[PDB]
Order: C-alpha cells, then sequence, then structure tokens
RNA sequence: GCUGUCGGUCAUACUGCGUCGAAUACACCGGAUCCCUUCAGACCUCCGAAUUAAGCGGCGCAAGGCCCGGUUAGUACUUGGGUGGGGGACUCCCAGGGAAUACCGGGUGCUGACAGCU
RNA sequence: AUAGCGCAGGUGUCCUAAGGCAAGCUCAAUGAGAACAGAAAUCUCAUGUUGACCAAAAGGGGAAAAGCUUGCUUGAUUUUG
RNA sequence: GGAUAGCUGGAGUUUUGUUAGUUUUAUCAGGUAAAGCGAAUGAUUAGAGGCCCUCGACCUAUUCUCAAACUUUAAAUGGGUAAGAUCCAGUGGUUACUUCAUUGAACUGCUGGGAUUAAUAUGACUCCAAGUGGGCCAUUUUUG
C-alpha cells in the first residue's frame, strides 16, 4: 500500500539545526602526496639532526 | 552603507524605517534609553539614569554623558558603532492612533505601513513613546 | 534516474561555440605552486584526467603537484557537515584562480603603507570604505518640462 | 466522437508537437490558410482589420478550419471574390492526448488531435482589402469570432497591407526607396553595387 | 545548384589558430615538447629548431615563456663565408658545421667552453661521460614539419650538436649507414658524395659540370678540394664565437569614392 | 612574368575499368606495363552494385600516372587514334581535358592471343608552373584566380600544340 | 617603414574578387649520382643557382562574414509583499533586479623574443 | 540533489585488433569531365568546419586526428597502497 | 518490521579578537524564464524573381507560425572561493628530490613590518542514550 517514493523535505531544516565546519590547521596534512617527494622529506629532516 | 541598504530590501514589509531627527533621538535615549553591561555571555540591560554608566564603558572615545551620545547618533560620529551596541534596542509600545494597514507599503494609494517613510517616522515613533 | 560518471553532462561538458580543438600551449604552460587558489573547470576536450562532474567550477586549494596532475582539496556540503574532499585532475582542466587577486594586491600597498610612517607613528587605520550617502552641492543645467503619457494603443 | 474543448481550453502542459518522438501522427483539418485572391500586389489592398485575443488560450485546428470557412463565405456574397486577401496566421503544432477507457497505471495517452497555443494580444486573421470595404471586412471578423472560445477584440491597424510600414510612410513609393506580392522590399543602401 | 559557401556556412565555420592556417607549426607536436611536468615547477625546457629554407638552414635553441617563445642563440649558414667554407650552404655537411658553430655559442654564453670539448668523425657517441661534476646541457629536436627519413639535412645538424657537446638524446636509426655503418656516415659530414658526384660527371659531361656547380667554378674549388675545407672549417669554428607603399582610407574618403562610380 | 605563366602538361593519367578479378584482370594490366614501362595500381570496389555484378572490396580496374617527357610520347601517339580532334564537352571546367580510346591493338604493341582486345579512358591534365603549392606538405596556399588554367584557356593551347580541332 | 625563424591572442586576424610591392629574404624554379620515396623525382628526399605569374605582404570593394556601440527597452521575463482586481484564464500596484533578435553609427587588428634590410 | 507502473530508447556483449605507438593521408557530399558505362562501378581536377567515421543505445569529444591505410609489437604485464 | 545516519536529551571537558541559512567589495561557474528562425538542426504557410507552352524542377532574395528530448544569444532568484596574528617581506641552512647550474621546490633558524587590515551582529569538541523511520496542508515552480 504505497506510500510515498521520496522527499527532500525538513531535510535543510534539520542540517541548519546543528553544517559544522572543520577546524583550519597549521601544516596541510599530507595524505596523497608523491611518494617520491615525501621521501626527500624525510631525507630533509634527517639532515638537520 | 550600500551594504546596509541591501541588506533592508530583503526585509522591506517586516519593517518600517526611516529618518530620524533629534527630538525624536532625545525622546528615545532619554524615555526608553537602555545599556547593556556585561561580558560576551551576559549582559545584563540596565537603566540610563545616571553618566557614570556612559562614562565607564565609553569613556575610550570621548562619550562621557548622556547628551554625548545624542550627538554621535544624530551626527554620525567615527564612534557610532561602539555607541549604538551599546544601547540595549528599544522596547516600544504600540502607536496611540493605530497603524492603517500592514499589509501593504506606506507608498501605495491605500496608506499602508511597510516600507520606509524618509522623514514620517518621527510622527510615527513620536506616538509609540 | 540513471546515474554515470558523466550523466546530465550535455550542455554542461559541451566545448562552447566555435571553440572546438584541443587547448593553446600558453594556457599549458601556466605553474602552480601548493599553497594556491584553483577553479576546476572541465573541458571534454581531454578525456584524460577530467574531474567528476560536482567539482567542475569549484574553487579549492593545490596540496599536490604531480608531474601531469594537480591534487586540488576543495570542500562539500553533506547535509550536516562541510568535508574537506583531495581530489587530483589533469593540467587542461585546472584553470589559475583570479579570486585572491585583490586582497594580494592590497597587502602589497598596505603592509608598505605602515612601513613607510615609523617616526611620525603609524596608526593609520587602513580600511575599504563602502560607498554610503553622498554630501550635497548645487547643481544646475538645462531643463524639461515632462508630464505623464496618454494611452496609445497600436 | 471528439471530446468537448472546455477540456482542453488551458495551456496546461508544455508544447509537444509532432516529432520523431511522437510518432502517433492525427492530421490536421486546416491545410488551406489563405484565402481570397491570394496574388494582388501590395500597390492595391492598402486597407486592413486584424482579429486579436486578448486572452491565454488553445484553439482547435477545426475552431480554425470553421472560422475561414465562415469569414470566407461572408465576403464572397457581399464585396465579390476578388477584392479581398484573408490570412489565418495561427498554426497548430501543439499534439493533444487522450487517455481513452486499472483506472490509472496506462494513464499516459494516444495523440487525438492537433491545436494551436495563442497569447494576449497575439493575431488570429488578417483580412487584406480595399479602402472601399474595411466596415465590410470588419462585420466579416465580428462573425469569425463566434467560432472561437474567449472574446477577440477586432482592430483596423494603421498600417498599408501586410507591411511593417504605416500608410503614412509608405507613400512617402515615389522616392523608391520600396520595390513584390504580400511584402513590400526596403532597397538598402547597403551593397554591394 | 546550391553552389558553395553560403552565408550562413560562414557563420558557423571555426578557424584554425594562424601557423596552421599559414602552415608553418604543427600544434601537436608542439604540445608534447613544450609540458615539463609540474615537479618542474619553473625549469625551462629547452629545444633545437632546426629549419631547412631555400638556399640557407636556421638554426636556434629555444624555450617557452607565456608572452612568446624566446630564443637563446641563433646560427646560420650565411655566416660560414666566415670560416673558410665559401659554397654549398644548403647541404648535410653545411648541416653538420651549422649544429656545430651554433653549439658552442650556446656553453660560451653560460659560460662552460673548456669543459666539454665533445669528440670530433662520424663514429657514434652519446654523453654518459664526465662523472663525479656538472650535468651536459640538456637540449631536445623540433623538426617541425620536415618529413622524417633516414638521412635529410636535419640529423645532420643533430649530430653537429652531439659533436658539441650538446646532450641530445638520440637514437642511431636516422643517420645514413644502417645494423649500422659509421665510415658512410664519414662521406657525408666531410661532402665525399657531393666531391664523388663531380668526379663521375665532368668526365662524363662538361655541360651538366657548368650547368651545375657553376658557383664551384667561380670560387675555384675542384673534386679533391672538397674534403679539406669541410675539415679546416671544424678548427677555424672551435676558436670562434659570434660577432656583428599605400595605407588605409577613412569612411568619409570611402563615401566620396562612391558617387565616382 | 610572360615567359614562365606558358601552359604545360601537368601529368597523364591512364585507367582501364573491368568487370572482374582473375586473369582477366592481370592480363589487362600487362598491356599498361609494356605500353608505359611501369606496374600499375590496382583500383577496389568501394560499395556493392548488383545490377551491373560486383559487391565490395573486389579488386576491379587497374590505372597508372606518366609524368614528363615520356608523357609528350604517349599522348600525341594517343591523339593520333583520334586524329587530333576532340569536342566541347572534352574540356572540363577546371581545364583539364580528356578522351576515350578503343583497341589498344592499334595504337602501338600487338594484338597477340592471351594479351588479347581492351579500350582505355585517356586523361590528361594541364596546369602552369607553381601548382607545387596545393601539394606542398610545408606552408600550403590555393593557386590564385589569375595563375589558375580555365576551359577557354585550354582549348586555345589544344589549337596551337598538335593541331587540334573542337 | 619593412623580410625571415620560433611564437602569443586565435576571424578587428576568415573567405571571395581586383590592382600594387624599393632592398635583403621567403618562393617558384633546374637535376636524379649517392642518402631516401612511390604506379609516378608530382609529393617526399638528396645535390643545386640558368621570374615576381602565383604563394607571401599592402590596399581597395555603397562586398559577405566577423567584432564593437546605439536603438529595440525600463518592453519581454523575474525576486519579495498584497483580506489587490478577475467566475476562471490571467493581470495590476508597492520594494527591487533586468535581457535577446530585427534595423542604421564606426571598425577590419594588436604583439613578445632573435637575426638581418634605406 | 530530486519522485511516479512518467516520456523516448539501451545492457548480461563484441574484438590479437576494433589493444598500443609512430608515420603518411583525408572524410561524407556537391560541381565539371573520361572508350564500352547509364540515376549507381573506376579514374581526374575543383570545392569541401566535419554535414562521414570511431563494434553497439543516446549524448559529449575529435581534421597534418581520436578518422582511413601501412610498419613494428603485446602496458589487455608485475608489486601492493 | 529492523539495522544505519540525521533530528533530541543528558554527562564531562576544551575555551573567548571566533563564529554566521546576511549583505558589500573583487572573482568565477551555470544554459532555466524570455528571445531566435531575412543563424545551424527539425516542423511549416504564401507567393515573388530565375519545335508552342505547361504546372514543375531546383536555385536567388523575401514571407506566415513553431519546438520537453533544437539553438547563435541570454536574464532575475540561487551556488563556489577570498577579504591577514593559522600574515607579509628580507636572509642563512638542511635535501637520495629537481635543475645545465645555491637554479628551484618544500620544510625549517634568525631579523625586521603589522594588533582585529569591508558592513552588521555575536563567546566558540568527546562520550552515552531515547523517541522516530504511515505523514498531511498552503503560496509560487511542476509531471500524469
Amino acid at each position: 500500500a504505497k506510500s510515498k517514493n521520496h522527499t527532500n523535505h525538513n531535510q535543510n531544516k534539520k542540517a541548519h539545526r546543528n553544517i559544522k565546519k572543520p577546524q583550519r590547521k597549521r601544516k596541510m596534512s599530507t595524505k596523497g602526496m608523491c611518494p617520491k617527494f615525501l621521501r626527500n622529506q624525510r631525507a630533509c629532516k634527517r639532515g638537520m639532526m | 552603507n550600500k551594504a546596509t541598504i541591501e541588506m533592508l530590501k530583503a526585509v522591506q514589509p517586516f519593517i518600517t524605517y526611516g529618518y530620524p531627527t533629534l527630538k525624536t533621538i532625545r525622546q528615545l535615549i532619554y524615555k526608553r534609553g537602555y545599556a547593556k553591561v556585561g561580558k560576551p555571555g551576559a549582559h545584563s540591560r540596565i537603566r540610563l539614569q545616571a553618566n557614570d554608566i556612559v562614562s565607564q564603558h565609553l569613556g575610550k572615545y570621548g562619550i562621557h554623558g548622556v547628551e554625548d551620545l545624542v550627538h554621535e547618533i544624530y551626527t554620525c560620529g567615527p564612534y557610532f558603532k561602539q555607541a549604538n551596541n551599546f544601547l540595549w534596542p528599544f522596547k516600544l509600545n504600540s502607536p496611540r492612533k493605530g497603524f492603517t494597514s500592514k499589509r501593504h507599503g506606506y507608498n501605495e494609494p491605500r496608506k499602508g505601513d511597510w516600507g520606509n517613510r524618509e522623514e514620517m517616522i518621527n510622527e510615527l515613533v513620536q506616538r509609540m513613546i | 534516474t540513471s546515474f554515470g560518471k558523466r550523466a546530465r553532462t550535455r550542455q554542461k561538458f559541451s566545448k562552447g561555440f566555435r571553440r572546438h580543438g584541443m587547448p593553446a600551449v600558453s594556457r599549458l604552460l601556466v605553474i602552480h605552486k601548493k599553497g594556491d587558489y584553483v577553479d576546476i573547470v572541465c573541458d571534454p576536450s581531454v578525456q584524460k584526467g577530467m574531474p567528476y562532474s560536482y567539482y567542475h567550477g569549484r574553487t579549492g586549494i593545490v596540496f599536490n603537484v604531480t608531474q601531469r596532475a594537480v591534487g586540488v582539496e576543495v570542500n562539500k556540503v553533506v547535509g550536516n557537515r562541510v568535508i574537506k574532499k583531495r581530489i587530483h585532475v589533469r593540467l587542461e582542466h585546472v584553470r589559475k584562480s583570479r579570486c585572491n587577486e585583490l586582497f594580494l594586491r592590497r597587502v602589497k600597498e598596505n603592509d608598505a603603507a605602515h612601513h613607510e610612517a615609523h617616526l611620525k607613528g603609524e596608526s593609520i587605520k587602513t580600511k575599504r570604505q563602502i560607498p554610503g550617502p553622498k554630501p550635497g552641492c548645487f547643481v544646475s543645467g538645462t531643463m524639461e518640462v515632462l508630464e505623464p503619457a496618454p494611452f496609445v494603443e497600436s | 466522437g471528439r471530446r468537448p474543448a472546455r477540456c482542453y481550453r488551458y495551456c496546461k502542459n508544455k508544447p509537444y508537437p509532432k516529432s520523431r518522438f511522437c510518432r502517433g501522427v492525427p492530421d490536421a483539418k486546416i491545410r488551406i490558410y489563405d484565402a481570397g485572391r491570394k496574388r494582388a500586389d501590395v500597390d492595391e489592398f492598402p486597407g486592413v482589420a486584424h482579429l486579436v485575443s486578448d486572452e491565454y488560450e488553445q484553439i482547435s485546428s477545426e475552431a480554425l478550419e470553421a472560422a475561414r470557412v465562415c469569414a470566407n463565405k461572408y465576403m464572397i456574397k457581399n464585396c465579390g471574390k476578388d477584392n479581398f486577401h484573408l490570412r489565418i496566421r495561427v498554426h497548430p503544432f501543439h499534439v493533444l492526448r487522450i487517455n481513452k477507457m486499472t483506472g490509472m497505471r496506462g494513464a499516459f495517452g494516444k495523440p487525438m488531435g492537433l491545436v494551436a497555443r495563442v497569447d494576449i494580444g497575439q493575431i488570429l486573421m488578417s483580412i487584406r482589402t480595399r479602402e472601399s470595404n474595411v466596415a465590410t471586412a470588419v462585420t466579416a471578423l465580428r462573425r469569425a469570432a463566434f467560432k472561437f472560445p474567449g472574446r477577440q477584440k477586432v482592430f483596423v491597424s494603421n498600417k498599408w497591407g501586410f507591411t511593417k510600414f504605416t500608410k503614412v510612410e509608405y507613400k512617402k513609393q515615389a522616392e523608391g526607396r520600396i520595390v513584390d506580392g504580400v511584402g513590400a522590399k526596403w532597397i538598402s543602401t547597403k551593397g554591394p553595387l | 545548384v546550391k553552389a558553395l559557401k553560403n552565408k550562413a556556412y560562414f557563420k558557423r565555420y571555426q578557424v584554425k589558430y594562424r601557423r596552421r592556417r599559414q602552415g608553418k607549426t604543427d600544434y601537436a607536436a608542439r604540445r608534447a615538447l613544450v609540458l615539463q611536468d609540474r615537479n618542474k615547477y619553473n625549469a625551462h625546457k629547452h629545444r633545437l629548431v632546426v629549419r631547412l629554407t631555400n638556399k640557407r638552414i636556421i638554426c636556434q635553441v629555444v624555450y617557452s615563456t607565456i608572452e612568446g617563445d624566446r630564443v637563446l642563440a641563433t646560427a646560420e649558414s650565411t655566416e660560414l663565408p666566415r670560416y673558410g667554407v665559401k659554397i654549398g650552404l644548403t647541404n648535410y655537411a653545411a648541416a653538420y658545421c651549422t649544429g656545430l658553430l651554433l653549439a658552442r655559442r650556446v656553453l660560451k654564453q653560460l659560460g662552460m667552453s673548456e669543459t666539454f670539448e665533445g669528440v670530433e668523425t662520424g663514429e657514434e657517441y652519446h654523453i654518459e661521460e664526465n662523472f663525479g661534476e656538472r650535468r651536459p646541457f640538456k637540449v631536445l629536436l623540433d623538426v617541425g614539419i620536415v618529413r622524417t627519413t633516414v638521412g635529410n639535412r636535419v640529423f645532420g645538424a643533430m649530430k653537429g650538436a652531439a659533436d658539441g657537446g650538446l646532450h641530445v638524446p638520440h637514437g642511431i636509426k636516422k643517420f645514413p649507414g644502417y645494423s649500422y655503418d659509421p665510415e658512410a656516415h664519414r662521406a657525408r659530414i666531410l661532402g665525399l658524395h657531393v666531391a664523388d658526384y663531380m668526379r663521375q660527371l665532368k668526365e662524363e659531361d662538361p655541360e651538366k659540370y657548368s650547368a651545375q656547380f657553376s658557383q664551384y667554378i667561380k670560387n675555384k674549388i675542384e673534386a679533391d678540394d672538397i674534403e679539406a675545407m669541410y675539415k679546416n672549417a671544424h678548427a677555424q669554428i672551435r676558436k670562434n664565437p659570434d660577432a656583428v607603399r599605400h595605407v588605409k582610407l577613412t569612411k568619409a574618403q570611402r563615401r566620396e569614392r562612391v558617387q565616382q562610380k | 612574368e610572360n615567359p614562365m605563366r606558358k601552359i604545360r602538361i601537368e601529368k597523364l593519367t591512364l585507367n582501364i575499368c573491368v568487370g572482374e578479378s582473375g586473369d582477366r584482370l592481370t592480363r589487362a594490366a600487362r598491356v599498361l606495363e609494356q605500353l608505359t614501362g611501369q606496374r600499375p595500381q590496382f583500383s577496389k570496389a568501394r560499395f556493392t552494385i548488383r545490377s551491373f555484378g560486383i559487391r565490395r572490396n573486389e579488386k576491379i580496374a587497374c590505372y597508372v600516372t606518366v609524368r614528363g617527357k615520356k608523357a609528350e610520347d604517349i599522348l600525341e601517339k594517343g591523339l593520333k587514334v583520334k586524329e587530333y580532334e576532340l569536342k566541347k564537352k572534352n574540356f572540363s571546367d577546371s581545364g583539364n581535358f580528356g578522351f576515350g580510346i578503343q583497341e589498344h591493338i592499334d595504337l602501338g604493341i600487338k594484338y597477340d592471343p592471351s594479351t588479347g582486345i581492351y579500350g582505355m579512358d585517356f586523361y590528361v591534365q594541364l596546369t602552369r608552373p607553381g601548382n607545387r603549392v596545393a601539394h606542398r606538405k610545408r606552408a600550403r596556399g590555393r593557386v590564385g584566380h589569375s595563375h589558375r588554367v580555365t576551359k577557354e584557356d585550354s582549348i586555345k593551347w589544344f589549337q596551337q600544340t598538335y593541331d587540334g580541332i573542337v
């Protein structure tokens, strides 16, 4: 006994009730950078110790 | 500003605005003037009975007396933003002779209410005190 | 409906009018240092590395530069939250952004303006002014008397 | 049994013309649009009267056929065959659906027939004729209004034949910018030479 | 019939760039050369540009910028009357001599002449050599739209650059003598095929030998003398760098011309 | 440049078009071999027709292209069959005229047992010097309207050279 | 003021037709022994040096195209408000934003690197 | 982002080439021409902004190519993120 | 009917020149409404002008009316990013990366320059769990 297939009603109102923005952080994360590049950032950091 | 005009376009039919005069500004701040007092979180809303409340909060900027607010609002000084946000927004009673019809604009020949009256808000607000 | 990598693309991925053929060489000689803004516009002429349709026309920060691609961090609402998403994309599909360039000019003049006072005691308070109310002057010229118009059908 | 035309007054749906998608072709009842003397030149037949809708409607193809056969028969009796031109301007390109007889499910329906959409201020008919006539030609389009639904104002325009040009602006002809039947063509200073 | 080129044809008609319309640049091969990755950022990819016109061989080192391409040092075969070689400017020998004469004055400009002597003839050579030290100057080869056969003059000027000590990457497979024979390539550099044709043709005919090679008779150069010139040209090069109507009508003037007609 | 604007024969092409592939065709290819001194190429059928009776890619016909010094000798002996006479139709709009002949057996050579009997098309071209500019790889362009050969230009050439009538 | 090589914008730069180009220079152009290419020295390749006709460049055309502005027009359309109008279809006022052809007034290019020429 | 037993159609495959790379070439169509030959065979010039073609639905994209023809090959390979 | 996320409560903390369902300043993306057919594609009425006719042909310039699965052009309303203490410049070092090259690149040490660098308002994680997963209506948009 249908019944309603789909709706977007009250979904914007639900989302805005709480639309959190991620906190900004210094120093960019390196996940997904080149492995060749990130090899030479380890060799860089070693050389100043 | 240009900014604060283009905000008021969006709100118009919930609002009746316009240009004050030195009579209506004096009457607001003397009769209905309250002042917000405290840290971010809680401010208290205190009645303007003496200048020492005004003095301690706005004594940075000049503005020692209640009469020096009235200059800074009427002229629009460099320290308007500070002196305006000091004042807790005014709480007016309903106008003695009523409105016409809050559906319609102050323009239109049905004589309604919303929108901006260039000067004639002064005649309204003197009844709402 | 139907979901495909390029569904409803039609008008969106169309090359343009009289704009057919491959990218020019001067647009392919642009450099992109990481920590820099770029608008992702995808041209259908090159099918290699084109981004997904949602990211088309989105500005975001370059985090990586692969040899033949640019890692761009853009951000994306998913109901309750923004989430920063990391999308690689071919060099042709990236434009240089021009969104920051007023601010970049501004700091060079503004930092040099604060610098040069020194012993005059700075306190300039450098700031844009939004064009609000005009002051008054007298004005005079040739006139015309208009009246309202009678109706005509035509 | 076709429907009553109160069913299909209003422009409820997007245009759905006969294309490769529609395939069910019902063919129209107007395949003769122009009437009277077709072939008269522009120097004759300066006067004109339009029939103009004030109302946003659909009009069936049969109602256009009915109206032109009404109007040209009024011309033939009064002012002869060969002192008028009568154009139908509106065409029916919108195709019109019927579902006919679980109640729904198969609700989308076959193409019944053709119909023409019509704006406010849009011109339906236009009689081009001599300035002698006109008053007869108005009363040809008071008649033809009764075949359509809604109201249509009748409108004597100020223009020479079927042209842009005002009949003031036509006669200043002598200088020889203007030179074709049912279409006064403007010779431009634009070239070549 | 409907006939060619409608009014509405020109409305639709896109144009190819201009040096495709003019018939010069291949923009397919240009995009492959000019790219230099984004790991490199702001390095400049240099390329050798050899172009065979009539009577003359231009040879340039070029990198690209957004405003346009930018020439590092030019060379011409019309210079070679300085360095001994009077005539035969178009040939394979002169192509080798131009590519050598270019390759020195890249190095002298940078200040890198004493390093990279290179290898003076026609034997195979790459620069793997020099270790623990500064790497040789990298430069590609853009033929343009010269059609790339075995021989042709362009890979003469490539081998001229390799002698000079520019790091050109190249296989051996489009040199003459090919399975490879080095001494056949030495014949083409020193102009031996040119001398052998004159040696063949003079005993056959006087009329062909007058008609061709009229400049050789003026400048007094024999069949024996050719191999001396292009050898002695090299030592001359390696102690040397280079050393120096109608107009438009207005619209007042145009409507004037109408009433004349 | 009045000397260099002189008309010359750009090229001569010859085309035998046959029924079928086999010993029919390869026999006919040997006729153009001994005549010209060059092996023919072999054309193929682009699509099926069936009324005549061929299908896709059957290898139907052959042709050959001749140029310079040889091409004057074949053309002058070829027109000696026609007795130096052609029609108004024969000359094309672009200038490049042509004609037909039956019987290679009476155009030199010999009638033979298994060389047999054929005809051929016998098509000529006429342009001036500077026709490199269309066909060259680098720096293409049109040969413009003043320099280009018309129909009526080609007729005046053929009246003088070989003493022709149209 | 120009010519060449590599380009940038990619029609203000394209296409058609017609006249004129000092000097380099591009170019047509002459040849097939070797390198090399085919049915074919036309293309391509190699070795050459006995006419501006074309290519190429400038200019013209009551040219087409293209680009730019004015009209079209505060019109079409449209955001927020209405216990506005109208039987409906639709339409008007208030506070705002605001197009596109048709048609005539002007245009037909500008430019970086390097080597040379009145 | 977005529904219906809304609308028009499609898939359970096909291919050592229709995969990969490089080179050369330009397509559909029209116009004027050439023995047998025409409305359709093949050859030739002129014009040809894609009006063809790219395994198949529909849509994007493509002209010294992504199309057609030839040469050489197996990156339709291995290691896991 | 569940599971899962969201909406909700409670229990703890971190923490106050940082947040925003808003505009402005500058910069991008888009192909709806309208408009278009003397612009392509598709539909369509009318005539003009191009061995005796003849309506044809087709071409050339015009004309009547159109398109959810046509488009040269193209709004309003909405969407993205940026507007400094998580910044800007100068100078030295580290590096198997990159370069023809202390040329670059990213990261770091020090030394200057700068306190809120448009408007308006304003203090801004972790855990545990409930109920709920039949919805209906109205103005404008809209499909059968």
